[PDB]
């Protein structure tokens, strides 16, 4: 129940958890490196007419506007629980606003010091 | 740019930009032309000293306040009073600044269309907004429910409001505040042979009021203690001497609040009308009414108002609900905290009244949809 | 929200993205640079997206936290 | 943490004539011997404005955790640190939602008791009184054994 | 897949995966726009709350049901509610989830069609299939026979069905329900005093009705005994406090079921509509649904139903058959478990309407042979 105990226990702990958040970020670094090497199809580049290059390279191209599609698809579906999340965000901090909400300003300038000139 | 957040008040202007914590210069709004004749030459003698100027030569000036209860009665002394603000207490020309002025409710319109329309003819600031005294009182406060009594110096009035919609229909304003307690106190203090009569020496009775006087948890208990013992006889000390002894009218100038019938008022005290109030409201609101009533104003600092009210209201109220009553320290510059909170938010950025809408429309455009 | 709109906005960025390239407007060798510069453009893509899955998932989690406390507040 | 932030940060304008001036005012010498070690505490009375009590006690106890009892450039610095607002305030909330979703990776709609008892054998801390005290508590915020986002949220919150 | 079982209702939407117990979430279908003015800036204030959020800010609100008497008069205001059941109730996206709604008998073609048109066009279902809503309550019973009382709070009907076949020319459809008992008891509340109007007001005397009514075995004797002694009597705590206290309004608030008479209806109580129901169908049937009397919906919760029906029918009935009222404990979502077993049939599985033959026949596909 010490103060002191509790603050060297709550540090320690905090301390784990800041490690193990960074390791959690070279983590997630590790798994999109190998996420990006295994997306790669590798193709036979050489000995190869240069129209049918055009072909593949047209083809890859038609593999890549998918994938980007994909990828506009699921930011757009990220982005309406973007939504999601501010009003439910605006939810939240209305429902503490409606006590904490003017903390917002600028204070402690001048009239807490500058006060003997006059 | 900053926006300036003046608040005109009546007794004391309240200004500073906006983003603070309090307001940059705090004075009395009197403006006093002297009254005797005058024989040094070259002295330097100006015609009218306004402001805080006025509370060091009032020996020898007439004091007259340009605000008699909430409305404007002398608009050239108001101008006189804004100028001074704008140009000698915060020293920035009002061409490069937004204004938010306050006014009080359900006051004439003629009072808030000239007041728009000399901010945009004399000063020609860019934008000016007013907003409603007691919802900058709430925003201070940090909710966003509650009803709010913001008793200042003209006029005590109650605006109840809940989840941010304001109910119109249950506004109650009184006429009664500091003003007449001030004139009750010194008419009181001539039942022991102090006789105030001077424009100038209502202040000193002002000062005798706020440094003297309480208000009283039980009134029939404090009038039957102070005139037996004598415990409760405080001395004050006037501007020349000859100190005064204050008995029981310690207590009976602020108990004119509760009881308006000590100066002949008909209606019912600031405890009475805050319960009229709510009970206006609709039934599923006033709960959360009863357990988030604040207080504002500069009147409300009396020392031990936050129980006698509290006492009278659960007396008033049902034996179930809880009675809360919300006194901040910091309760005289509230509505200008308020202000500054207000002015400083994103979202209200787009709700100044642009000088080119007031070309368009002219000065009735207050009551229009930019309110 | 009125997926017809939202599906024709996908269609002019496909459309738009649909850098299709012309007969003799490169080399063979700079066609294959191009096509790998599309694969490594892509493989960032993929990295984004992948890193957007992350955050849509603490999205979930904010959502599910969120609707938790607002039935304890009953 | 941010302690090493904070005290680079110490090199700046304001506080270097803080701490110039405290210098050239009330450290000096020329006392009866007595080796004011503990000249902290004179600092803190000569600021003229304390700050909030946790700064203080934290240059207290944190510094000369060994017991060296002696204050160099840098423990000058720790000083001045202690004095302004160089405080990491917290840190970021970014890094409490992250945290939080760490532990509830698990999609728990909450930090499960499990999360905090692997945390704290990861941290190895010796179980006290304050141990699972503190845990149990938060959990049990509402006293009813249901642990909820905004209790950990807050139980966090505050510290750096 | 699994698939969504919604039931509309009329104040009670009531939802939730197939295949379960109990349904998801309950929640007053209710929309109710704010009608005050509203001063705070940024409040975040919507246009519309719906469902359990617009129960607990009624305060400020005009809450108004979507659905009359099982038909739908408000149909932006129903679509809102089937979004929000949708989205916000469930979390899961209609594009992946057949639908199973309910429809009371003999209500007009239009409401239908228009509810299988949104269903397929705004929502986008793969598939729904419209109930009837009392086959669902005899599903829920695990009978095949009987004759069910359905009386929920928009309309009473009683749908008699034997051996699987039912019998349509023998539906007797009353609108009579628990909305009509609600105005009904805030209408004879007035005889002690307590008036209550606004719309928001209305749940309360909901609550009331809900909490302290009951149904009286004998009216005759419950009416002298209430006017001589003083044991019926109960109090009841508003939410502001002042408790009121209810005498014989108790169990004459429910009696209007069983005499119609009392808010002018000329038609004759559930007591005598549910035996004449039975005297259309053939004599052979008679016995089976004599026996095998089924009671659901909502209304028929009032602590001593099952008795006064009971006691009325024998008095009706030839005095050789056996009268036997089903009242399950889970009376109030019998509808809702009926459709969830139906839902999760094998059987069943290939009569819901394919949106590949709603784009073949229009909207008037429901009236076909899948019905
Ligand atoms: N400390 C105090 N104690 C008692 N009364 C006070 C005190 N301070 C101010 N007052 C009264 O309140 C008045 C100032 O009220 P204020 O809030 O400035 O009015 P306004 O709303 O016009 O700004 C003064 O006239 C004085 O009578
Ligand atoms: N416990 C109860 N006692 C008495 N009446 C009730 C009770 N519960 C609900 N009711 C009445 O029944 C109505 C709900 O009926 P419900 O079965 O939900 O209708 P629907 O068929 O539209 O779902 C409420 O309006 C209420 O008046
Ligand atoms: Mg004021
Ligand atoms: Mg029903």
């Amino acid at each position: 129940i010490s103060a002191s105990r509790k603050l060297q226990l709550k540090t320690l702990m905090l301390q784990i958890a800041k490690q193990e958040m960074e390791r959690e970020a070279e983590e997630r670094r590790g798994e999109k490196g190998r996420v990006l090497r295994t997306r790669c199809q590798p193709l036979e580049l050489d000995g190869l007419g240069f129209e049918e290059l055009q072909d593949l390279c047209r083809q890859l191209h038609a593999r890549v506007d998918k994938v980007d599609e994909e990828r506009y698809d699921v930011e757009a579906k990220v982005t309406k629980n973007i939504t999601e999340i501010a009003d439910l965000t605006q939810k939240i901090y209305d429902l503490r606003g409606k006590f904490k909400r003017p903390t917002l300003r600028r204070v402690r300038i001048s009239a807490d010091a500058m006060m003997q000139a006059l | 740019t900053t926006a300036l957040v003046c608040d005109n008040g009546s007794g004391l202007v309240k200004a500073g930009f906006a983003g603070d914590d309090a307001p940059r210069a705090v004075f009395p709004s009197i403006v006093g032309r002297p009254r005797h004749q005058g024989v040094m030459v070259g002295m330097g003698q100006k015609d009218s000293y306004v402001g805080d100027e006025a509370q060091s030569k009032r020996g020898i000036l007439t004091l007259k306040y340009p605000i008699e209860h909430g409305i404007i009665t002398n608009w050239d002394d108001m101008e006189k009073i804004w100028h001074h603000t704008f140009y000698n207490e915060l020293r920035v020309a009002p061409e490069e600044h937004p204004t938010l002025l306050t006014e009080a409710p359900l006051n004439p319109k003629a009072n808030r269309e000239k007041m728009t329309q000399i901010m945009f003819e004399t000063f020609n600031v860019p934008a000016m907004y007013v907003a409603i005294q007691a919802v900058l009182s709430l925003y201070a406060s940090g909710r966003t429910t509650g009803i709010v009594l913001d008793s200042g110096d003209g006029v005590t009035h109650n605006v109840p409001i809940y989840e941010g919609y304001a109910l119109p229909h249950a506004i109650m304003r009184l006429d009664l505040a500091g003003r007449d307690l001030t004139d009750y106190l010194m008419k009181i203090l001539t039942e022991r042979g102090y006789s105030f009569v001077t424009t100038a020496e209502r202040e000193i009775v002002r000062d005798i009021k706020e440094k003297l006087c309480y208000v009283a948890l039980d009134f029939e208990n404090e009038m039957a203690t102070a005139a037996s013992s004598s415990s409760l006889e405080k001395s004050y000390e006037l501007p020349d001497g000859q100190v005064i002894t204050i008995g029981n009218e310690r207590f009976r100038c602020p108990e004119t609040l509760f009881q308006p019938s000590f100066i002949g008022m008909e209606s019912a005290g600031i405890h009475e009308t805050t319960y009229n109030s709510i009970m206006k409201c609709d039934i599923d609101i006033r709960k959360d009414l009863y357990a988030n009533n604040v207080l504002s104003g500069g009147t409300t600092m009396y020392p031990g108002i936050a129980d006698r009210m509290q006492k009278e209201i659960t007396a008033l109220a049902p034996s179930t609900m809880k009675i809360k009553i919300i006194a901040p320290p910091e309760r005289k510059y509230s509505v200008w905290i308020g202000g500054s909170i207000l002015a400083s938010l994103s979202t209200f950025q787009q709700m100044w009244i642009s000088k080119q809408e007031y070309d368009e429309a002219g000065p009735s455009i207050v009551h229009r949809k930019c309110f | 929200g009125k997926r017809q709109t939202e599906r024709e906005k996908k269609k002019k960025i496909l459309a738009e993205r649909r850098k299709v390239l012309a007969i003799d407007h490169l080399n063979e060798d700079q066609l294959r640079e191009k096509a790998k510069e599309l694969w490594q453009s892509i493989y960032n893509l993929e990295a984004e997206k992948f890193d957007l899955q992350e955050k849509f998932k603490q999205q979930k989690y904010e959502i599910n936290v969120l609707r938790n406390r607002i039935n304890d507040n009953q | 943490d941010d302690i090493y932030k904070a005290a680079v940060e110490q090199l700046t304008e304001e506080q270097k004539n803080e701490f110039k001036a405290a210098f050239d005012i009330f450290v000096l010498g020329a006392e009866d011997g007595c080796i004011s070690t503990k000249e902290l505490g004179k600092v803190m009375r000569m600021l003229g404005q304390n700050p909030t009590p946790e700064e203080l006690q934290e240059m207290i106890d944190e510094v000369d955790e060994d017991g060296s009892g002696t204050v160099d450039f840098d423990e000058f610095l720790v000083m001045m640190v202690r004095c302004m607002k160089d405080d990491s305030k917290g840190k970021s909330e970014e890094e409490l939602s992250d945290l939080f979703r760490m532990f509830d990776k698990n999609a728990d709609g909450y930090i499960d008791l499990d999360e905090l008892k692997m945390m704290l054998q990861a941290t190895g801390e010796t179980i006290t009184e304050d141990d699972i005290e503190e845990l149990m508590k938060d959990g049990d915020k509402n006293n009813d054994g249901r642990i909820d986002y905004d209790e950990f949220l807050e139980f966090m919150k505050g510290v750096e």
